[PDB]
Formats: C-alpha cells, structure tokens, sequence
C-alpha cells in the first residue's frame, strides 16, 4: 500500500531484510514520511514549472518590474525546491543503504 | 477546502505542522506544537526530529547545521574565543595574560621575543588604532582587550561587540546561564557554588573518596590524596581489573580476570562474596545500574555485554554483534543510555558507541581518529561523555549525542597510555599503564597532570565513590517487576511507548507474543570452536546468544550434541581430553567421562535409548556409553581416521566417516555390528555428516572435492548440491528445516544454504577462529520412542545396553568385561575373555577423576587432572613435591618452581619470597638495545614510544616533549616518537596519519599485489577459491577447467565426467562411479618376497603378518592369519584389444552412457 | 591437511 | 524363526518340541521366556499370553484408566462399560471376563449364548476352527455338523 515507485522498491527489498518486526513497523512509518517528502518535492517542482511558465510570459513581455517581481519569486522558489530535493536524495540514500546492509549483514 | 495562507493560496493541510515555512508569512508553522523526538532521534534547534545516525555524518540536516556543530576536534582556526591569541604556523591559542609573561607558552614560542618577526614585548601601533577599551602589548602588533560578553569585531579592530561568554569551554563548572551579558554559573541541587565559578558537594553527603586498583589490590583514598587504605587484597594470585560501586547499598564491586571471578564488598571491606564465577573468563570492565539494582558486565573471552542482578542472579546478554574488542562501559539510568568503547570491531573499525540500556538502537557515537578507546565515564549534570585513548594518547569529550567534541589532554608527554577514567566535580581521574600511576587532571583543559597515587604495578579501574555520582530517579521496573515474567531491564525514557523499560528473560527462554510472558526456547544453532561452545538463534536479526557460552582456560572444543529433555549440551574439550555436560543456563557442569580418551573428534547422542557415542581419532575407534549407569564399550575397533558420527534412533542405524586415502562412509546398526561401506566412490576427506530428519536422507560434505552430497540411508539415490561460492574446506554441517548450515575452516565462518539445491550462501557468523562442529539444538526433534523406551517395560528389558536395530527392533548389549548370558538380555561377568583392568599403567598416577597423568606431574604445583588430585594433600614427609616444584618449608604446600622469588607471596608461610638473593650481576644488555631500570633489555627503538615495554616505566621515564627522536625513529606530529618499522606497515599509528600516508606498497617476494593497490597478500592465497583482496582480484584470471574437460593432471571419470587426481588412477581402488579408473591398462604391482601383499594392495614385512597391529591399514595382515598362539612369550570414440566382449571407452570430454556402448558430449556449450 | 590443528 | 515359540507352526510339533529348544537360542531381537521359548518383542506386555507361563507379561506396568468408560479385566485392559456383556469379546483375557461378568443373563436360542458364557452366537459356528467362544462350546463336545 504505497504510491511512489521508490518507496515501493524500498519496501519490496526491505521485506527480505533481516528486520525485526518492530524495526519493520518503524521502517514502514519511515517510508510513509519519506513518501510525504517526495510528494512535497514533486509538488514544488511542478510549482517551479508553473512559475517558469509565468516567467517565460513575463520575459517575452519584457516589463522590467514584472521581470524583477517574477525573479524575486522564482529564484527563491527554486532555492527552496532544491533544498527539498537534496533532502529527498539523502533520505533515499540512507534508506537504500540500510536496506542493502540488512539484506546481507 | 484547504488552509489559506496570507499569500492567497489554499495550501494543502499536510504542509501545516511540518517545520517548514511553506508560504511567505510563515503562518503554517506559527502555532502547531510538535511531538518530541525519542531517544533514537536527535532534536534540532527548531525542535525537528532527525535520525540519530544523521548526526556528525558530514551533512547539514537541521538547516541550522546543529547536527554538525563541531564534530571535528582541535578546531582552533586562530579564533579560540576573545582574550586569546594564536601562535602563527601552528594554530595553538594562548590567553592574553600569558603571552609576554617572560617565558614561552605555546610550543612555537611565538609569545616571546624572536628576531625572525622582529617582535619584542611591547605596545605597538595600537596607540594610534585605539579602541573603546584597553589596548595591549602583543609583540606582533598592538591588539586591544575586550570586556566580558563581547568579541573584538574583526571588521573594526576598535569596537567590542556582543557574543556569549556562557558557551566558552570551561567558563563555569556545570550548567551556565547568561543574564543580559553577565554569565551566571548556577549549580544543580546538592552543589554549593564557590569562587563564583566552581561548585562543591554539600556536606549533606559523607565527604567523598576515590576507589581504584593499584594493580593486584583494591585501594581507597580521599580526594586530596593523603590517607590511602587497602579495601581488599586479591586472593589466589588474582588482579583487580575493573571497579564500580553502589552508594545506597554501601557496596563496591570489582572484577578479577586472573582468578576469573567477580566480587563485591562493603566499604568497611568485611562482607565479601563472589558475584559470578562461570563464563566470566575475562571480565574486562564493570558498571553499576543503581536505579534498577543491576550490574552491567563486559566480557572479552567471548565478546559480549552481560547484565546481571547484584549477587549475580538472572543472567542475560544484551549486545553481541560486531563486538570485536569491547573495553570500556558507562551508563546513565536517569536518561536510559548505555555507552561502551571498542578498540576494533569484527568489521575492523575501532569506535565509541551508544545504545539504550536494553541494548537497542546502537549508534556510532565517535568514529573518527578514535584509535584504542580504553575507558569511559559520564558527566551526569552536564550530559557529556568522557573517554580516553591509549594509542593516540588523548582525553576527549562529546555530548550524549556527539556534538561538542573538545579535547582536554593530548600528547604522549601527558597521557601516554590511559586505561580507566572517573569524574568528580572539577577534576577527572585516570589510570595510566606507562606512568604506572593514578592521574588527576582538570575536566576542561590541562597541560600537566598531577600524580594522585604512584604504584609499582600497572593500575586499572579508577572510580569516585560519592552520592552525587549516583543521582536519584524513579524506577519504572520498581512496580510488579515491570510486569515481566523474569527480568525487567531499563531502556530510554521514551522507549516502549513511554514506559521506559523492556522485558527480557533468562537463558533457556524466549518471549511470547504477549511480550511480557516468556516460554522455553525451542531451537537454536549450537556450534563449537576452539574458544568456546556457543548457541545462536537461527534468525539472523536477533543475534544475541541464547545459552551461556561454555568456556575453559586451556580449552579446545570440538565435539557437541544435546539432550533437550534436561536442556543440557555435551561437549569434548580436546585440550583436556574430557567429555562434559552442562545445562543451558550455565549451571550443572559435570564430567561424563575422562578415561581412555585420546582425541574425541565428534559426539552424537541417542536420545531415545540415552546412549552417547563418540569417535576417537587417537584410538581409531568409536565408543558407546550409557549415561544412566556410565558403562561403556568400544563397538568398532580398527578404523583409520574416523571423524564424524550420527545415530538414527528410530531407523536404528549409525553412520561414520573415515577419510583415510581409500575414503569411505560406513553404516552400521546402532549396536555397532553389521558394519559396511555405503559410499566409497568419489570421496576425499568426508569431514562432516548429518541427517535430514524430515526426508530421512544422509548428508555429507567433502573437503577435497569441496562438494555437498546427500543420499538415502542405504547410500542409494546419491545427489550433489550446486556450487557454493567460497566454500573450500567445509568441516561440519547440520540440516535444519530446509537449510544446510556448514562450518568452513579456511573461511573461519558459518554459512547457510538451501538443502534442495546449491542455495544462496548466507554467512551466519564470520571471523570465528578455529571453528568446529555445528549442531542444531531442537527440542521437537528429540521426541519419539522405540522398543528401547516403551513406558510399560524399561530399557527394552536389557540389563545394561539396549540398541535400536533397523526394522523396528532392539538388541541388548553389555559393558566391557561382561557377556550376554543364555537369556540374551542379562549380562554376566566374563573376566576370562575380557579381564578387568586398572585406571592406567604402573608408570602414572590415577586421578580421583578417572583421568590419568604422569607420575612426574604429581605434586608439581599445577593442577593437571582438572579435578585437582595431583596437588591434593602434597608435601607430607612421605609424599614429596615434584623436583620441578618448591615446598613451603613448614610443610603442606607445593608451589611451582616458577613461583619462587617472583615478587609475590604464594606460600601460606611466605617461604617462596623469603631469603631471595640478588641476581643482577653483569646483566650485559647488548649495545644494540636499551637497558631498563629493572635490568631487562629491549630494542633501543622502543624508547619513548608511549608503551611500557620494560614493564616498569623505565623506557618511557624522562620522556619529555623534546622535539627530537632517536635518529632511527619516525616522529608523529605533536604525538610521540615511533619505530620506523611501523612506518607504512599496513595500518595507522600516528594520530595525524603521517606514518601510513602517501607511501607505496610494493610487494615482497612470494606476494601478490591486488589490482587496486589495496594491499599485498601471500601467493598461496592466490587461486584458491576464496576472495582475499577487497577487489576479488586474487581469484580473478585464475586457471579454470576447460569446458567439460579435466585439468591435465586430473583423470576424468567416464561415468559422470568428474575429475580425480592422476595418482588415484591405477591404484587398486575404484574411485569412479563405474570404476573407469581401474581399467585393464593398469598393471599390477608385484610384492618382493620379503613382504606380504595386503588386500588393499600394499607391501608389509613378512614378520608383521598377524603380529597385532593394523600394518596393512585394513587388518588384512591380521585377518589372513587369525590362527594365533594360545601361550605366553615366557565404441563410439575409442576401441581396445580385450580378450572377450569389447569394453570400449570413450574419449575425454564425453560421458560413457549406461549401455557401455555409446557416449555423449559433456560440455555445456552446443556442438 | 585435514588434521584438527 | 518360528522355532520354539509355543506355536505348532509345523503341524507335527517338530518345531515346538523341547528336544530342540534345549540348544536353540532366541534371536538377538527376540524376547526370551523364563522357560526358554522365543517370542517377537512386540508381544512383550501386549495383553496376550505368548510365553506359556505368561512371563512375557510379568512385571509390566499398565495404565489404569478412567472410571468413565473402563472395565479392567484380569490381565489388565481398558474397554468401555458398554462393550461388556455383548456379542464381541472386548476384554480378551484368560477367561472371557468381557462377557463372563453376566453369568445369569438371557440370550434367546437360535441366537444362543456360548454355553455358560453370555456371548451370543448362532446355532452353527462350531467344529470349524474359528474362535467363536473363549469358553464352553466353541467346538462343542456334544453336537456338531448341523445335526438337522
Ligand atoms: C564399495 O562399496 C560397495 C557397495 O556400494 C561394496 O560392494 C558390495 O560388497 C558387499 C560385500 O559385503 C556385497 O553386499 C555386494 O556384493 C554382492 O551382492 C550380491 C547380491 O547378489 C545379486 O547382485 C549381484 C551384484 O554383483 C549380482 O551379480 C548377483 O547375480 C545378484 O543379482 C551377493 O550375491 C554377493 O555374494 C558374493 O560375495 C560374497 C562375499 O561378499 C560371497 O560369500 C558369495 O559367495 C558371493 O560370491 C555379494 O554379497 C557389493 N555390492 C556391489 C555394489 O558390488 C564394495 O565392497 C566396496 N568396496 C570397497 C573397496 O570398499
Ligand atoms: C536519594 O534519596 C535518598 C532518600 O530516599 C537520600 O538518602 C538520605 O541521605 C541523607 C544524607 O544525604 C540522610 O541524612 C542523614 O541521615 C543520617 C541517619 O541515617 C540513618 O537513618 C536513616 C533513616 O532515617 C537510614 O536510611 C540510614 O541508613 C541511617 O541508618 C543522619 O544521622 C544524618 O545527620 C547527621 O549528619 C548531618 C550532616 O550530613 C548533620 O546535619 C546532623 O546533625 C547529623 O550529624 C543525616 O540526616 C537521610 O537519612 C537519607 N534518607 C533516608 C530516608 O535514608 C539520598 O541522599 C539521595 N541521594 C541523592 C544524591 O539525591
Ligand atoms: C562458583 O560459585 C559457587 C558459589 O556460589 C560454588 O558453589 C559451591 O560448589 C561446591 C562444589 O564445588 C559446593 O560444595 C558448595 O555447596 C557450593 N556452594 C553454593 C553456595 O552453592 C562453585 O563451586 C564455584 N565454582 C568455581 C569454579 O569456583
Ligand atoms: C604416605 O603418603 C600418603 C599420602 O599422604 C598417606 O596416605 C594416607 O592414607 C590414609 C589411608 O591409609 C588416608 O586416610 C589419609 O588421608 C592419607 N593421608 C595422610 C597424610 O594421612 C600415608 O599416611 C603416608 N604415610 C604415612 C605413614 O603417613
Ligand atoms: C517533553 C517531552 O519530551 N515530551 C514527550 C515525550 O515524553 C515523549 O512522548 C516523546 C516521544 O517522541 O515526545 C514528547
Ligand atoms: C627428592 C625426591 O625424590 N622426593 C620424592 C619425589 O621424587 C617423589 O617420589 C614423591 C612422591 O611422588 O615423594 C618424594
Ligand atoms: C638535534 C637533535 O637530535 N637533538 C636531540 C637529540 O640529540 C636527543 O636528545 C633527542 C631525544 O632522544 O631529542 C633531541
Ligand atoms: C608388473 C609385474 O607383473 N611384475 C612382476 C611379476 O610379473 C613377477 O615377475 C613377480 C615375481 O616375483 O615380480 C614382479
Ligand atoms: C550365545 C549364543 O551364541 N547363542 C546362540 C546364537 O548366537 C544363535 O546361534 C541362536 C540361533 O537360534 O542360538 C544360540
Ligand atoms: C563585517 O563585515 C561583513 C561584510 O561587510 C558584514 O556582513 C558583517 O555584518 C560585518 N560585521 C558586523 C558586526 O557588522
Ligand atoms: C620497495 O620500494 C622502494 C622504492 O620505493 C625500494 O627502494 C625497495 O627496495 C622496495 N622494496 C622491496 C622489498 O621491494
Ligand atoms: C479422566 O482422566 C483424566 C486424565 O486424562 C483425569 O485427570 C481425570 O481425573 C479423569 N476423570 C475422572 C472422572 O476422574
Ligand atoms: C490362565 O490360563 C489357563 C487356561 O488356558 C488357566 O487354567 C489358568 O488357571 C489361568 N490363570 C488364571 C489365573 O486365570
Ligand atoms: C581397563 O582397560 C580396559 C581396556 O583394556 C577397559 O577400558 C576397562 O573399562 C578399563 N577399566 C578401568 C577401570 O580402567
Ligand atoms: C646483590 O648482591 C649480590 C652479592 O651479595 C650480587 O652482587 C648481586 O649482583 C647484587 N644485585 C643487586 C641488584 O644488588
Ligand atoms: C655481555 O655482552 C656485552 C656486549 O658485548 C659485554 O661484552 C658484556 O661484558 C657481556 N657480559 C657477559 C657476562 O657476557
Ligand atoms: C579457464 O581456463 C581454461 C584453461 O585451463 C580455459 O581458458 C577456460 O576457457 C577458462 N574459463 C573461463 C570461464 O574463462
Ligand atoms: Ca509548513
Ligand atoms: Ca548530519
Ligand atoms: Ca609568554
Ligand atoms: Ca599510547
Ligand atoms: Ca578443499
Ligand atoms: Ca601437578
Ligand atoms: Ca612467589
Ligand atoms: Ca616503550
Ligand atoms: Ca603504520
Ligand atoms: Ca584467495
Ligand atoms: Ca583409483
Ligand atoms: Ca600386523
Ligand atoms: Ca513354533
Ligand atoms: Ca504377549
Ligand atoms: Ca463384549
Ligand atoms: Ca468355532
């Protein structure tokens, strides 16, 4: 019962790991939190795309004030989106490494 | 629908309560209070929870970088707080008052006059660049002072600007808090603030005292050390290793690895009792859990951390996995954390790590530059952990989460070899093996530790006895024993859903799904090795042992089996030549037999008839013994090298392996009669045997051909499992459920594969020394009956022995010297055919145990029977001590000669040390060496290496920080001098790493270089089937067998296509399935008339025929003349030229089909 | 070889 | 194997005479009687006399069963109270204790009891070799052969 391919893969691999049932339940909750994180990431990437569409329209228009406002919004939004992206990448690395370690031991 | 931010967006409700400001006005995170972070999670500055393993991993995770707030030590950066200045070129920082005091301060000496910079003590250009405050007289240039609460702003050089003094390391002892820029050193309850900076214990507590081991003895002294007193002397040549205390119990505990015991006493030293005395072979350290009245013990013979009640009851093991060399231990029951150090794990890394007090949620607290961490203590009020390093020679500190790493001492001139450590108020106390003293130092930073006590022996285990050292707190387990069935162990306060404790149960039991109740264990993996006999769960997740590890001091364990009705395990100590039995819980060790045992290689137990069988490699025989009456008999007498043995109580068979050159696996009735080979083709070294009880199939394993095979109990339906990746010398195996567990000698590991096919190799245990037999303990397996155990008539109506026989029958047997009378069920004594015998010959002394030892060993001072009888009541006028010993002259005690004049009084009368002469003379330490003050000689290069090689501290005496070494020596930066032999030797020795940095590992002779340049290995380890290089480059490119072929030195069997060594061809024994290796082309060997020709095809002297020795290795020279004296000495591919019907063989690379007329290609590849 | 140490 | 086991396996008794059992030994897997006869070991304490002396069932311990549904006859056994006094010998004992517990009961003729034993059998199962009674008239010292 998961919606993102990465969390499905991680759960599928962690099924065969040497996890205690307690650690398995805690890992399940952790994958739910990681799923929330990736949904936040893709939502804000799509928001970045829509802001890029507005920015493209503004730059085609060429208004300096519109360009400045859309820049203030867009560069900060891209910064935040990257902030979420690196966190998602790190969490994926942690979970995958832990599962792989728990498959061999 | 959704929450609306001030920006005007219906923001998803999931973005509220998530620590992230998801819209411009931050209203989504303005109100929502968040849940706390448990013990296994780290609190960020904003309250966010992250995994504990994310702290100090090298990545900023709290977006404040609070989880990476100074994980690296010695981060001076010339910054080092205001009022301080740094010597350029080193980064060392010195406060302002010391710079230009008239003497150099930093190791550079930049704080005084020098002509390189042209600097003199004086006020420079600061007279023009005045600040708002005092300028100063720094030689390099006038800098200016700052009042409290303010740094000098780097942009200004003139204005001091706010910061916090309350964060400076060492500003106040204990907690601090800042009042508008004024720091206040509040002290926790029970402490009185003094001098405005220091807090002292209130006189509501009975002063304080320091308890430490001076070496042999346990001493106690005041904080201002003047009144040392001996609290307990070590009896029987013991040594006090690690100490701890319980304040409210008035109790002090200590361990003793020379006597292999754990003791306890009161501070008056009167009431003394030994806590533990089984399976405590090397009790490295100790810790007291005062809240829950339990004792945490570190053991290093079998690396584990055990927790036990006071007075030594309710044993249970907490941590076993990857434990390597555990040395230090400490705990804080008020919070629920357990800290212990490790100077090298099974994975190699030395580390200091943290866990819950129940052993869960382990975490690498400190991992970089760790070295040899030897001791740990806790600052409970400040929530910091202190630990020492005996290899990089420092004392460092981190918080409970590992954030604020600070170093309090560094260098071989200060802390050459710390072992223990203890903390109290403003000071920290630590033993040192090189200074031979208990040291005293400031808890924050210090440059010259004062000697607190000086000892002539290596000291261990400092601790400070006080009430504030063990604060009061509530006990969750204090009510109803926590509700658990047997044992209640604390955990972190947030563990177990806020209950703060976890239920466990003693050895021989496991928890029910109710998780408070617990029931007996049903099955576990019993395995044996040289070090110990251990039992581990079959699941790989919960790795902790489930039985008390059996251990002996000179021991070497090989054989194992079990009796699940009594929950006991049988084992043979090949070093003692004794067979024991012992319960699961560790109690009840008893001797099964000790007579006529040369080398017992394997054990098996018939649980229905209660018979114990074992194979003797030295007697070349297998013996059966009944536990009910200790009677025994040899049932097979003239084997060559019997190794393994299994008995099938219901089927009534036994199976044993003989790996002498014509290797075979034999089957017999459980009586030992009807002996017959059942597997004698394609065998080399059949080390292990097993039975698949579900399918009734015999399993064996070869160490020559490295294959696992299984077959029916008749030897028919033989099958072979697939290749197992790295298996190259498998010794023992066992079958449980659908898996096969095998021990491998070359790997030194236990691997598990499927029993259906080759399986997926899973390494259960690794790096396990001289591993031996493995057996699956199983209470369910040992349920059954036969005509030997019917409830209505006992023992099958036999007198002494009853043996199951195939086809559901029984056969009676008799002990030695007794025969079955007419009845076939009752045994009558027959001394005529089997005369009664004595324990052993006239040349030796029979113990009171059944074992026999040489007469020279009697009264030599050391126990040789292991049931002390050769030293019992020696020294009487007529019973002399052996001339290798020394008699305590007033009579009644014979000590070994080695104990005479060894600076330790062993005799009851002290004669062993009385009248000892002086023996120095011209001790003549050669010119190539350094001479110690105790007249020992060591290599000159070992001087000033921060190691007490002289065993008196002389080679490290007067080892000031000189800045030079011996010319031959390599110098670690700011650490020590080291021998060049250790430079580029393979692993790290200096803290900065210079000794192993940048160098090239060009291999020696007979060594192979890995493809990645990781290391060099022996050429013997190349092309062996085991991966030795980390890149598997040692087994890459090795010669292989051509497809379907055999190597040029290997004859190919035409029946199956396997390969045998060429010397096995034309040897008289059919090694191939159909005997292709003994074709007519092989010429017979004719024996010179001076020799008899054996049935096995070998030559033996004419004189040795039926002489009473298995000279032909099959008794053919005996059985060819059992007439003995009755007196006293007083065409598909090839064609041949056979005489009759053709016997055409096929060419190599083909399989001769069962018709004997055609053959088929053997290669996988297609034509 | 195959001997026990 | 059938030699010396109290059974006339050869018909003429040649395999059961004492003259051969004076030197014959039982098989190692066989129980030996006090007199010397040889018996398969599954006959040891199985509620049958096989050794002649009943020495194959001497010294045995048998489970005393519940008073709910057990009748314990002389050799020791456990059979239901309903099973006694009926047409089937459930306590196979020495002496017909399964149905001898009903001496004066009535089974009508042509469904006649075995003479002096209340096991009820038809008029002609006699002079035939089937163990149709453990007492009295199994082979009938007076009448046989359907007698018309
Ligand atoms: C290696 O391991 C094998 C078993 O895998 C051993 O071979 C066996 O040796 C046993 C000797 O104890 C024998 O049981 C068996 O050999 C014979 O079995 C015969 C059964 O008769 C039928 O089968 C044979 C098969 O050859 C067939 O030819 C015959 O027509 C029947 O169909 C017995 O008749 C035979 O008796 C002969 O030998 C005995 C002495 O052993 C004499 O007393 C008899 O007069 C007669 O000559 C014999 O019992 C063997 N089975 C096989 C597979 O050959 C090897 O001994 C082992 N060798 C080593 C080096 O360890
Ligand atoms: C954790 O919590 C426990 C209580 O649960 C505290 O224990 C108390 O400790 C104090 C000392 O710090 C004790 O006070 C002293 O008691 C002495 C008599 O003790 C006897 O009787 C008690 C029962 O009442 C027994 O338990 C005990 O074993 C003894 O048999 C007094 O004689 C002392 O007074 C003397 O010294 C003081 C100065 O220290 C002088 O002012 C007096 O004039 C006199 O000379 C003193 O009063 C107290 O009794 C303990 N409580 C109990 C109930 O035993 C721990 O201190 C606490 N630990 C921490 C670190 O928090
Ligand atoms: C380990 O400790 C116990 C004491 O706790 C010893 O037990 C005693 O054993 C002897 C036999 O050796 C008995 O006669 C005593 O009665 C036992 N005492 C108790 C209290 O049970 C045991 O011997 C010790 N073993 C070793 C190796 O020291
Ligand atoms: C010679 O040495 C032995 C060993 O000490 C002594 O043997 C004693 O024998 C008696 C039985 O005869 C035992 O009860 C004692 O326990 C043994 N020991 C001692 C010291 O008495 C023997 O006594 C010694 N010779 C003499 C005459 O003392
Ligand atoms: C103040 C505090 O820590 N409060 C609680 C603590 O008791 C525990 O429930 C924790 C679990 O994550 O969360 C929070
Ligand atoms: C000096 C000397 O020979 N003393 C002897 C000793 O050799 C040995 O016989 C002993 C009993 O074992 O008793 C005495
Ligand atoms: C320049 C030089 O070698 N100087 C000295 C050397 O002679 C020796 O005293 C050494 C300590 O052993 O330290 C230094
Ligand atoms: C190979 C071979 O047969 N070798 C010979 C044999 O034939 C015979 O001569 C014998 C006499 O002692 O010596 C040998
Ligand atoms: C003691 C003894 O050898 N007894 C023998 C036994 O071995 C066997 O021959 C047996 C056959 O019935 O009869 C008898
Ligand atoms: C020092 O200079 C930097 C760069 O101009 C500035 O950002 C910082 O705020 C200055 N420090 C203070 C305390 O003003
Ligand atoms: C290894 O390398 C050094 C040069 O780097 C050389 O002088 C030395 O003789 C070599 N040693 C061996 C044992 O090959
Ligand atoms: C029936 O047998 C059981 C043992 O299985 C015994 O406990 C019980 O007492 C018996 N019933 C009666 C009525 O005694
Ligand atoms: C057992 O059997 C015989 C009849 O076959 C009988 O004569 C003997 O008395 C019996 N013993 C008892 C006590 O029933
Ligand atoms: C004596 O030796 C014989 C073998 O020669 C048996 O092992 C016997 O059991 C021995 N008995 C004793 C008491 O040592
Ligand atoms: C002790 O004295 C003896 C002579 O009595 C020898 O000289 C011996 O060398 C001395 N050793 C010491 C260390 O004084
Ligand atoms: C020991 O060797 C040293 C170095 O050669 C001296 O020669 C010394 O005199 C020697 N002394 C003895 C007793 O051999
Ligand atoms: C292994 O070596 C043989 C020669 O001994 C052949 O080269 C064979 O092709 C090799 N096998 C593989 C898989 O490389
Ligand atoms: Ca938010
Ligand atoms: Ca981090
Ligand atoms: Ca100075
Ligand atoms: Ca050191
Ligand atoms: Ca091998
Ligand atoms: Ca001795
Ligand atoms: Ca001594
Ligand atoms: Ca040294
Ligand atoms: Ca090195
Ligand atoms: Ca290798
Ligand atoms: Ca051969
Ligand atoms: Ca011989
Ligand atoms: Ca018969
Ligand atoms: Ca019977
Ligand atoms: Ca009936
Ligand atoms: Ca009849």
């Amino acid at each position: 019962e998961f919606e993102e391919p990465r969390v499905i893969d991680l759960w599928d691999l962690a099924q065969s790991a040497n996890f205690t049932e307690k650690e398995l339940e805690s890992f399940r909750e952790e994958l739910k939190h990681f799923e929330a994180k990736i949904e936040k990431h893709n939502h804000y990437q799509k928001q970045l795309e829509i802001s890029h569409q507005k920015l493209k329209h503004v730059e085609s228009i060429g208004d300096p004030e519109h360009i400045s406002r859309n820049k203030e919004k867009y560069v900060l939004l891209e910064e935040k989106t990257k902030e979420l992206g690196y966190k998602v990448k790190k969490h994926l690395q942690d979970l995958s490494s832990r599962v792989s370690r728990a498959r061999h031991n | 629908k959704e929450f609306e931010c001030g920006s005007g967006e219906c923001i998803l409700r999931a973005y509220v309560c998530d620590h992230d400001n998801d819209c411009e006005d931050n209203s989504d995170e303005r109100n929502c209070n968040y849940d706390t972070c448990g013990g296994h999670q780290f609190t960020c500055s904003n309250g966010q929870c992250i995994n504990q393993n994310w702290v100090c991993d090298g990545d900023d995770d709290c977006q404040d970088s609070g989880d990476e707030d100074g994980c690296e030590s010695n981060q001076s950066h010339h910054r080092c707080y205001p009022r301080e200045w740094a010597c350029p070129g080193s980064g060392r920082c010195i406060s302002i008052d010391k710079v230009c005091d008239g003497v150099p301060d930093c190791p550079e000496g930049d704080d005084e006059n020098n002509v390189t910079s042209g600097r003199t003590c004086g006020m420079g250009v600061c007279s023009v660049l005045n600040c708002e405050y005092q300028c100063h007289q720094t030689p390099f240039g006038g800098e200016c002072f700052c009042p409290p609460g303010h740094i000098i702003n780097s942009n200004d050089s003139r204005t001091c600007i706010d910061f916090d003094d309350c964060q400076i390391w060492g500003i106040c002892d204990q907690k601090c808090e800042n009042r508008q820029g004024r720091h206040q050193c509040l002290c926790e309850e029970g402490y009185i603030l003094e001098r405005g900076q220091h807090c002292k214990s209130s006189d509501s507590f009975s002063a304080a005292s320091v308890i430490f081991s001076n070496g042999r003895d346990l001493l106690v002294g005041d904080l201002h050390g003047r009144n040392f007193r001996i609290l307990a002397e070590s009896k029987n040549r013991g040594m006090v290793m690690g100490v701890d205390f319980h304040y409210q119990k008035h109790r002090v505990f200590w361990t003793d690895p020379m006597q292999e015991k754990v003791f306890s006493t009161d501070i008056n030293g009167l009431n003394t009792q030994e806590i533990l005395n089984v399976s405590v072979d090397t009790p490295e350290n100790l810790a007291v859990d005062w809240i829950n009245n339990k004792l945490y013990l570190v053991e290093t013979k079998v690396n584990r951390i055990d927790v036990v009640n006071l007075e030594g009851n309710q044993r249970v093991t907490l941590i076993t996995e990857n434990l390597g060399h555990p040395r230090g231990i400490a705990l804080d029951p008020t919070v629920g954390y357990l800290f212990f150090s490790d100077w090298g794990s099974l994975s190699g890394q030395p580390k200091v790590e943290r866990a819950f007090m129940d052993g869960s949620n382990r975490k690498d607290l400190v991992t970089t530059k760790v070295g040899w961490p030897a001791g740990i203590t806790l600052d409970l009020v400040s929530k910091r952990v202190y630990w020492v390093d005996s290899r990089y020679d420092y004392i460092e500190t981190v918080t409970y989460d590992g954030i604020q790493r600070k170093t309090v001492a560094r260098g071989g001139s200060l802390v050459p070899h710390p072992f223990g450590i203890s903390l109290f108020e403003e000071h920290v106390f630590f033993t040192d093996w090189t200074k031979m003293a208990v040291m005293k130092a400031s808890k924050f930073t210090e440059t010259n530790p004062q000697v607190y006590h000086q000892s002539s022996l290596r000291p261990h285990g400092v601790t400070v006895y006080h009430a504030l050292r063990q604060p009061n707190a509530t006990n969750p387990c204090g009510s109803n024993n926590g509700g658990c069935a047997q044992v209640c162990v604390l955990s972190h306060r947030t563990d177990n859903g806020g209950l703060g404790y976890r239920c466990k149960c003693e050895f021989g039991f496991e928890l029910d799904d109710d998780e408070h109740r617990c029931v007996a264990v049903k099955n576990f993996l019993l395995f044996s090795s040289k070090t110990a006999v251990r039992g581990i769960p079959f699941t790989l997740s919960t790795q902790e042992d489930v039985m008390v590890p059996v251990t002996g001091s000179p021991s070497f364990f090989v054989g194992i089996d079990f009796d699940a009705q009594h929950s006991t395990v049988f084992y043979s100590d090949l070093s003692k030549d004794i067979i024991y039995k012992q319960k699961i819980d560790g109690t009840g060790k008893e001797v099964i037999t000790a007579n006529r045992l040369e080398s017992v290689e394997c054990l098996t137990f018939d649980w229905i008839s209660r018979n114990l069988y074992w194979t003797d490699g030295g007697l070349k025989s297998v013996t059966v013994l009944r536990l009910a009456d200790k009677s025994r008999r040899q049932i097979i007498s003239n084997l060559n090298n019997p190794r393994s043995i299994v008995v099938h109580p219901t089927a009534g068979y036994m199976f044993l392996s003989d790996w002498f050159r014509p290797a075979k696996i034999m089957r017999a009735w459980s009586d030992g009669s009807h002996l017959m080979p059942i597997v004698n083709t394609s065998l080399g070294w059949p080390n292990g045997l097993a039975i698949d009880w579900s399918a009734s199939r015999l399993y064996w394993v070869d160490a020559f051909f490295d294959k696992i095979e299984h077959s029916t109990l008749d030897g028919l339906d033989r099958k072979r499992l697939g290749h197992v990746d790295q298996m190259t010398h498998p010794f023992g195996l066992t079958v449980f459920k659908d898996n096969v567990f095998i021990t491998d000698w070359r790997l030194g590991a236990i691997i598990r594969v499927r029993k259906s096919d080759g399986g997926d190799m899973t390494v259960i245990r690794r790096g396990i020394s001289s591993v031996m037999h493995v057996k699956a303990y199983d209470a369910d397996l040992q349920t059954g009956s036969n005509y030997c155990s019917q409830t209505t008539h006992a023992n099958g109506d036999c007198s002494h022995f009853c043996f199951p026989v195939p086809n559901f029958q029984r056969v009676c047997g008799c002990p030695y010297g007794m025969k079955l009378q007419r009845d076939q069920m009752t045994c009558e004594g027959d001394p005529a055919r089997e005369p009664p015998t004595q324990q052993c010959g006239s040349l030796s002394f029979p113990c009171n145990n059944g074992k026999c030892v040489p007469s020279f060993f009697r009264c030599d001072g050391v126990d040789d029977c292991h049931d002390n009888s050769d030293e019992h009541q020696c020294g009487v006028f007529n019973n002399t001590c052996s001339p290798s010993a020394f008699a305590c002259v007033r009579g009644g005690q014979c000590i070994p000669g080695q104990w005479h004049c060894d600076r330790q009084n062993d005799c009851l009368d002290g004669s062993d040390e009385q009248n000892c002469p002086t023996h120095a003379t011209s001790s003549t330490c050669p010119s190539t060496s350094f001479t110690c003050d105790n007249h020992v000689c060591i290599p000159k290069d070992w001087v000033c290496d921060t190691d007490n090689d002289c065993s008196d501290g002389s080679d490290e005496k007067n080892c000031q920080a000189s800045g030079t070494c011996q010319p031959t020596q390599f110098r670690c930066p700011d650490h020590r001098c080291i021998s060049p032999l250790y430079v580029c030797d393979g692993d790290k020795d200096c803290a900065d790493g210079s000794d192993e940095a940048g160098c090239v590992l060009n291999c020696t002779s007979a060594q192979f270089k890995c493809a990645d340049g990781s290391s060099c290995i022996n050429s013997r380890y190349r092309c062996d089937g085991v991966y030795d290089c980390r890149d598997n480059s040692d087994e890459a490119g090795c010669p292989t067998r051509p497809p379907g072929m055999c190597h040029l030195d290997e004859f190919q069997c035409q029946g199956d296509g396997t390969c045998i060594p060429n010397t096995w061809e034309c040897d008289g024994h059919p090694d191939c399935i159909h005997g292709s290796d003994e074709h007519t082309g092989c010429v017979p060997k004719t024996c010179s008339p001076t020799h008899f020709l054996c049935d096995n095809g070998n030559c033996i002297y004419k004189a040795w025929i039926c002489d009473g020795d298995n000279d032909c290795r099959d008794m053919s020279d005996e059985k060819d003349c059992p007439t003995q004296p009755f007196h006293c000495p007083s065409c598909s591919q090839k064609c041949e030229n056979v005489v009759g019907s053709y016997i055409c063989k096929c060419a190599p690379g083909y399989i001769r089909e069962p018709d004997g007329k055609s053959c088929r290609q053997n290669s996988n590849i297609e034509p | 070889x195959n001997x026990x140490x």
